[PDB]
């Protein structure tokens, strides 16, 4: 009775069609949902925004177990696929938007799961045009401002800060080496 | 014992616990579950005693008891949890159900207070300081998650009700109010001394528990050492807590050492230790508390156990003080315990320095203390050859372990001669002489100290003999009863290996008949608990095996003992015979443990005989007549019925096998055969039937056993059942010795079995086999509930004596098992004997075994039988028996056995049993028998076994190719060809007699499948055997199709064997016969399809229900059962006959009818989805697979045609690829011509030899594999009935039908077939667009896991890629692939070196890698490769 293509499988499929076909990454990047298109959708938002906010973050109650590994694969593929700048710029812009959104979010384990998962996707992407874009957009400076937008007493705060330090170390090294 | 007396006494309770398991621990867990939810002191006493019990269900209560206002109980709970974590990992392994609530409560106790740096040092927390020299935040609560309270004194009452009032005034986080309670009770405590010390102590306990299982910091060691320095002397319990914490922290060690000062003689810890010791020694100076001293000597133990600490204890010279302890301390139990602690420390310290110990004469001090303690036992137990207090026994044990270690240590090798001229032997003499006052492990340590000394200085064994220590050891280990334990038994032979070492010692050892005494251990129930396997995971008899290997080492050092050892072994065997022979004993699972004796003795003898593999013990034993007493053990009357399957019988068989394989001696088999012939001659009344209406002889011997409650336990009550179970044990020994691969042992086995006695036994075993099949089938006929018999008193007359049904069954079941298990062992024996016979006397062995096969197949019951089923069940097991004996695993025959099975008989009887089984004894002819209504119940099961045998008998590809062929040469020479002539001729008539009749209720599809396999083998074989009756197979292949299609209507699963039969009839006959077959199959499909096309016209007039009837009529009409096999047959035929069957499927137009049927069924299936009662027509998958392979075949014919258009039909040059040079080197002309000819024939693979190397080509992969090396190398062919395929109007209808079948989730296997078809069709983007324009990706996403299959996600991904790949995107992706393959030297499964630059880069190879892309689209691949290469 369970659906045969869970969102995990659909993500792996899209990751494959991105890695093969040039236009798919740009079409997925520009495609955006509409208000009241699904129960989980509150307002017009990009697919990348939804993948960053609702599918990528670890959450304690399962719907599919391995949705996050495959949204990470999907966004990794959408980066690695060169697709000129049409796909990579919208990916980076949407990651920046979801970071600022989650930092403005109210203090919650939802906030820390979103933050940790965005740091993890920046780290996987980071593992050269993506780095050029991360510099141009000031993503490193928005990562460094992360603790300004934390409650420094939270029991999660150290884990989300570790996560945000992980791309900062790699990026500062790759720049100044 | 006194524990049980204490339990009964307790069961004023608290007064008794103040004076000082399951139901006492349960009453404790009771009051724990009661008090935590004249009480508190009861809880405290229960705890204070339990903290002794664990040191030699409560958890969930104890964890709640930490929420106490009076810290005394918190402390006691911690002391108990410390005793736990110290001794065993009981709380570490526990689950997080309560481990985390516990460990968190402990963390909240343990967590720091700010230490010295904030004025909360433990030293300052323990000195009073006036309560005004502490930080003002001490009497203050500051709990955050917000609560702050300046001081707790104005509300000092009721801290628990304070916490509950805070529960009501504030919402305290759930499940973490413990950190509040501990802060509040602390802030109440700190005001006063006792409560502050109790908080300190609780914190120290909590640390220690948290370390035996963020808390630790730089100042903690210094704080603890300053607690130890505090000299008010009222703190000794806090000092002991601090030391126990330091102990936990050892498990920072350099800091512990730097603070305590152990690196120097002057230093706080060493000085404290020396003052404790001096206070313990001298009575005037008061003694430091026992608890504190124990914490000190435990800390020294754990510190010494680590190298940094042992080196520090060297440096401060603690050995001098500890030897002072071990020299001057008194006799009382606590002082003894401090002595054993000091001894274990002197052990750890001497594992890295000896010089201090030696310079302090420590060995003399140890020996004097051993003298003093032995002198204090001498008063209690003065006996010496001319209970010990536990603490003294532990002292002695640690001190003898030290002496053994020192003897095995240099720095005593000079001087250890002067140990045994001390008092030591006079005190060992007392331990050895009193192994019952002193423990057995202490008696062991004493004999091992002597053994290790004698191995260090064998010279001074003369001194030990002069003072008679060896003569006391002998008396204590032989003449006095050996203490019954594994370690003592394991050591006796090493001890005797020492005592023999002086030759005088050997004389003394052999003087006292040592092995008569030593081996009695194996026949004594007192030592069976010592012999029982430890951990239940070491082998059975592991300890007797060790003992035997040690006695082997002993008497290989001292060969003079070998003869007496083997004499005492043979006396063991003769006594086991005695205990098994006379009636007065009865084997327990008077009861006697005989089977344990037999296992232990046999593991002992096995170890001895097989240890060195020098065949000196085997020879001696056989020459001392031990094989008679050995082999008799199998036949012992009073051994139980379940003996033969037991590990003791397998042990006896293993000893026989060891003797056979070491000595190469026939005598084991000769003697086994003599005794087996003796037993078989006893039970000839089993061969003679009742000779009246009667049942089993075993059940007439049972029933006539008077009324004894259990006859089967008596050898006189059931003589035949016990001779059965003796023969079974002998047969399992012959099995074990036949399961041998040494050709020499095989040869001497066969030479023995071929003897006059061997063949007398083998004849009697054959008659026994047929008697046991009779008896077992009669007995099962009597345990059946009055169904199988024909209402007759066949064995009832004896069941009426035996006895309301179970009361009779449960007396027969021991007979049934004793007779059925023996039959299976006989069959195993004869199979092994056939293997040995095949690989002159073998020929007589095989003769007697084929006379058994004839006897079994021609056996007829007595004429009093109530039903033929007893004969059919005899025949079924005779056939299932003859199969293993004529044919190996992998189904190759033994030609010696087929020769004798033919010449002697059994082939005419094998086929006569078929005629008999069908005719029912001639009552009905065979041609009417099968279809007769009154055919016996088991005639389908017999025919299943008979047909499965004949399938093996007929196959030429094994009967001619068998590895087990006879050599080429007085004897009649065998021909497997004439054997197949007569067998196929005899089989064909019987199959005729079953060809068309309706199948049996059960065992009819296995009958049909083996009958069809026989026909296939005959039809393939006659072409090959006429090379070295044809019109009968001709007319058969003409008329067979009515029967084939009858079989497809009755038993669809036979269709694969019907395909193979039709293919062999085709390869016999011409294309004129292929056409007739294919047109007839196609006409059956045609009419079955057209009736379903008329079955689904929309039901306008409503005559039928038009909903449930119509939906299920399409799926259930007989025609819809036919199609599922007529199409499937046609598809298998198509797969083999690729192009003729394609051209017929084209020219008949049947494909249009099947497309029309797939279209017309869609309204029905859709309506079924709307009934929510989908039930998929099974015929859909054959049709989709047929269409799939029809268009696969047409693809391929066009590609092969235009390939032929580019090839010369003469000498097509095949070339093999040399990756190293990059050359397509040609084959020789004969290899090239062979490969081309065999590719053109369509063979999948071709074998050839070049340079005597064996090469094979695989045209599936186009690879040459070298058969010797397995190297795979690429090959190429050097280039220089037209199947129209599916038309657009068919493809359009198929795509719509596949989308509708995806809409309604028809079935998993049907979705797989329809998606496979879509995958083939959509490879043209026009049809992929059609498939995507009909909204099929929504259906695919909606599909539930009930409608899924292994390939679903790959296949769906490929389909979606087919939708995505329009001409331009496919071109650009092909460009990416071509560039990637040309730039990167890709590896392959053709040994093309990875990232090679010759082989990986040839155009002719790269085109082979890119072949999948060329198939994806060849035109586009040309355009791309022309533009990018």
């Amino acid at each position: 009775s369970k659906p045969l293509m869970p969102t995990s499988t659909i993500l792996r499929l899209l990751a494959e069609l991105v890695r093969s076909y040039v236009g798919i990454a740009t079409l997925i990047a520009n495609y955006s949902y509409t208000v009241g298109q699904s129960e989980l959708i509150k307002e017009d938002c990009s697919v990348l925004a939804f993948v960053l906010d609702h599918l990528l973050p670890h959450t304690q109650n399962a719907e599919d177990k391995d949705t996050p590994a495959l949204a990470r694969l999907f966004l990794a593929s959408l980066a690695a696929a060169g697709s000129g700048t049409d796909a990579q710029v919208a990916l980076v812009n949407e990651v920046k938007a979801a970071l600022g959104r989650a930092l403005a979010m109210a203090e919650s384990t939802e906030k820390h799961a979103r933050l940790q998962a965005v740091m993890c996707i920046i780290s996987t992407i980071m593992e050269n045009n993506i780095i050029r874009l991360f510099l141009k957009k000031g993503l490193v400076n928005d990562l460094a401002r992360v603790p300004h937008s934390l409650d420094l007493s939270s029991p999660n705060m150290a884990n989300t800060v570790n996560a945000a330090l992980k791309p900062l170390e790699t990026l500062s090294r790759i720049v100044n080496q | 014992a006194d524990c049980r007396a204490l339990i009964d006494k307790l069961k004023d309770e608290q007064l008794l616990l103040e004076l000082q398991w399951v139901d006492l621990l349960d009453r404790f867990d009771g009051i724990l579950a009661d008090a935590g939810q004249q009480l508190k002191m009861l809880l405290l006493a229960v705890l204070n005693f339990t903290a002794l019990l664990i040191e030699y269900s409560s958890i969930e209560h104890l964890t709640t008891l930490l929420a106490s206002s009076d810290m005394q109980v918190v402390l006691a709970v911690l002391n108990l949890l410390y005793v736990f974590s110290k001794r065993s990992n009981y709380i570490t392994r526990l689950g997080s159900d309560k481990r985390t609530p516990l460990l968190t409560r402990l963390q909240h106790l343990a967590e720091s207070w700010g230490g010295k740096e904030n004025g909360f040092g433990l030293a300052e927390c323990c000195r009073d300081l006036h309560m005004m020299k502490y930080p003002p935040s001490a009497t203050t609560l500051h709990f955050e998650f917000y609560i702050h309270i300046e001081q707790l004194d104005k509300i000092s009452e009721s801290p628990s009700e304070i916490m509950e009032s805070l529960t009501k005034m504030y919402s305290i986080p759930k499940d973490k109010q413990m950190l509040l309670f501990t802060h509040i009770r602390l802030a109440h405590g700190f005001s006063n001394h006792r409560k502050r010390l109790q908080a300190v102590q609780a914190r120290l306990h909590a640390i220690s528990i948290l370390v035996y299982s963020s808390i630790l910091y730089n100042g903690l060691i210094e704080e603890l050492v300053d607690v130890l320095q505090i000299t008010d002397k009222q703190l000794m319990e806090i000092k002991a807590a601090s030391l126990r914490t330091l102990t936990s922290i050892v498990h920072k060690l350099s800091s512990i050492i730097d603070c305590t000062g152990t690196a120097s003689y002057h230093g706080f810890l060493p000085v404290l230790v020396r003052n404790c010791i001096q206070a313990m020694i001298d009575p005037s100076m008061d003694p430091y508390p026992h608890q504190f001293a124990t914490a000190l000597f435990s800390f020294l133990y754990h510190l010494a156990s680590y190298d940094a600490g042992g080196e520090a204890l060297v440096s401060c010279g603690m050995m001098e003080a500890l030897l002072k302890v071990i020299k001057f301390l008194g006799d009382e139990q606590d002082q003894i315990t401090f002595v054993t602690r000091a001894v274990r420390v002197v052990d750890l310290i001497t594992n890295l320095d000896m010089a201090a110990f030696q310079s302090h004469s420590g060995l003399s001090i140890f020996i004097y203390r051993l003298e003093h303690e032995v002198d204090l036992c001498r008063k209690e137990c003065p006996f010496v050859i001319k209970q010990c207090i536990p603490q003294r026994a532990a002292l002695l044990k640690s001190m003898l372990n030290f002496l053994k270690k020192a003897i095995q240590d240099p720095a005593f090798s000079d001087g250890i001669r002067h140990v045994m001229d001390g008092s030591l032997p006079t005190s060992l003499k007392h331990i050895i002489s009193n192994a019952e006052y002193y423990g057995p492990s202490l008696f062991l340590l004493a004999t091992e100290v002597v053994t290790v000394f004698v191995f260090q200085e064998p010279s001074l064994l003369s001194s030990l003999q002069d003072n008679g220590l060896t003569d006391v050891m002998l008396h204590a280990l032989l003449i006095k009863d050996v203490p019954a334990t594994r370690e003592v038994l394991g050591s006796l032979p090493n001890v005797f290996s020492a005592l023999c070492l002086n030759a005088r010692g050997l004389q003394s050892f052999v003087q006292c008949q040592p092995f008569e005494r030593l081996f009695k251990v194996l026949l004594s129930p007192d030592y069976l608990p010592a012999m029982r396997r430890r951990r239940s995971s070491d082998p059975l008899g592991d300890t007797a095996s060790n003992l035997g290997s040690a006695v082997d080492e002993l008497m290989r050092h001292q060969p003079t003992l070998k003869t007496d050892a083997t004499t005492a072994i043979i006396k063991l065997l003769e006594e086991i015979c005695n205990l098994g022979r006379d009636p007065k004993y009865i084997c327990q699972k008077i009861p006697i443990p005989l089977m344990d004796y037999i296992l232990n003795v046999m593991k002992f003898v096995e170890s001895i005989l097989s240890n060195n593999t020098t065949d000196d013990h085997c020879q001696e034993f056989v020459n001392q007549k031990g094989l008679l007493p050995l082999v008799t053990i199998l036949g012992l009357p009073n051994l139980p019925i379940d003996f033969p399957t037991s590990a003791a019988c397998q042990a006896v068989a293993g000893v026989c096998k060891s003797i056979l394989t070491l000595s190469h001696e026939p005598k084991v088999l000769q003697e086994g055969l003599l005794q087996l012939d003796s037993i078989l001659s006893s039970l000839e009344p089993l061969h003679r039937p009742i000779e009246s209406p009667g049942g089993s002889v075993l059940l007439r011997e049972l029933a006539c056993a008077g009324n004894v409650a259990d006859a089967t336990l008596s050898a006189q009550a059931t003589p035949l059942l016990h001779a059965l179970t003796a023969a079974h044990a002998y047969i399992m020994m012959f099995v074990h010795t036949c399961r041998v691969g040494q050709s020499e042992i095989r040869s001497i086995s066969v030479n023995q079995w071929g003897s006059q006695l061997g063949l007398s036994v083998l004849s009697k075993l054959s008659q026994l086999y047929c008697s046991l099949v009779w008896e077992s089938t009669v007995l099962l006929s009597l345990c059946t509930p009055n169904s199988l018999p024909s209402g007759c008193e066949f064995g009832q007359a004896d069941m009426q004596k035996l006895v309301a049904m179970a009361a009779r069954i449960k007396q027969i079941k021991p007979l049934l098992s004793a007779s059925s298990r023996l039959g299976r062992a006989l069959a195993e024996l004869f199979g092994l004997l056939v293997k040995l016979c095949v690989g002159p006397a073998a020929r007589s062995t095989a003769s007697a075994l084929t006379k058994l096969l004839t006897k079994g197949l021609s056996w007829q019951p007595p004429p009093y039988t109530p039903t033929p089923r007893f004969r059919l069940t005899f025949f079924i097991c005779s056939v299932g028996f003859t199969s293993p004996m004529l044919f190996d695993e992998r189904k190759y025959p033994y030609h010696l056995m087929l020769q004798k099975f033919l010449c002697s008989g059994g082939h005419n009887a094998l086929f006569e049993t078929f005629n008999w089984a069908l005719s029912m004894g001639g009552k009905v002819p065979v041609s009417e028998g099968l279809e007769h209504s009154d055919l016996p119940d088991g005639t389908g099961e017999f025919l299943d076994a008979w047909l499965m045998l004949v399938e093996k008998m007929v196959n030429p590809t094994t009967v001619l190719e068998s590895p087990h062929s006879l050599p080429a040469k007085n004897f009649p020479q065998f021909s497997a060809l004439r054997f197949l002539v007569v067998t196929q001729k005899a089989a064909f008539t019987c199959i005729k007699n079953l060809w068309n009749r309706k199948p049996l209720k059960v065992y009819g599809g296995r009958m049909a499948e083996s009958m069809l396999a026989i026909l296939c083998h005959i039809l393939r074989g006659e072409p090959v055997i006429r090379e070295r009756e044809q019109d009968e197979l001709h007319t058969f292949t003409d008329t067979m199709l009515p029967g084939c299609f009858h079989l497809l209507d009755e038993l669809p699963d036979t269709v694969y064997r019907v395909c193979d039969l039709i293919m062999t009839a085709i390869k016999r006959n011409g294309a004129d016969y292929r056409d007739m077959i294919l047109k007839q199959v196609v006409n059956q499909v045609w009419e079955a399809a057209d009736v379903l096309i008329k079955a689904a016209l929309p039901l306008t007039t409503s005559d039928t229900k038009t909903v449930s009837e119509w939906i299920s009529q399409m799926a259930t009409l007989p025609q819809a059962s036919n199609l599922a096999t007529r199409i499937l047959l046609l598809t298998l035929l198509f797969e083999e006959l690729k192009l003729p069957c394609a051209w017929v499927v084209e020219s008949s137009g049947i494909l249009n009818v099947l497309i029309k049927l797939l279209e017309v069924v869609q309204p029905c299936l859709q309506a079924a989805k709307e009934q929510k009662e989908v039930q998929t027509p099974k015929w859909i998958t054959p049709v989709l697979l047929l269409i799939d392979f029809y268009e696969k075949t047409a693809i391929s014919s066009k590609r092969r045609a235009q390939m032929t258009k580019y090839l010369q039909s003469n000498s097509n040059n095949w070339r093999w690829f040399d990756d190293r040079s990059g050359r397509w080197c040609s084959y020789s002309a004969s290899n090239n011509s062979t490969i081309d000819s065999a590719w053109k024939s369509g063979e999948t693979s071709v074998r050839f030899t070049a340079g005597r190397r064996r090469y094979t080509v695989q045209f599936t992969t186009m690879v040459q594999v070298n058969e010797e090396t397995g190297n795979r190398r690429p090959v190429m062919l050097t280039l220089l009935i037209l199947i129209q395929g599916l038309t657009e109007d068919m493809v359009t209808v198929l795509i719509r039908a596949c989308v509708s079948m995806l809409g309604v989730p028809v079935d998993p296997d049907t979705l797989h077939a329809t998606l496979r078809l879509c995958l083939r069709l959509t490879r043209d983007h026009k049809y992929a667009m059609m498939f995507a324009e009909l909204k099929s990706t929504r259906m695919i996403l909606n599909l539930t896991q009930s409608s899924g299959f292994n390939g679903f996600t790959p296949l769906v991904t490929l389909l979606l890629r087919h939708i995505i790949e329009d001409p331009c995107t496919l071109r650009h992706t092909m460009e990416k692939v071509v560039r990637s393959a040309a730039t990167s030297g890709a590896g392959s499964t053709t040994s093309g070196v990875v990232s090679g630059s010759l082989g990986s880069r040839e155009i002719n190879y790269i085109l082979r890698v890119l072949g999948p892309a060329a198939c994806r689209n060849p035109d586009i691949f040309t355009e791309v490769a022309n533009c990018c290469i």
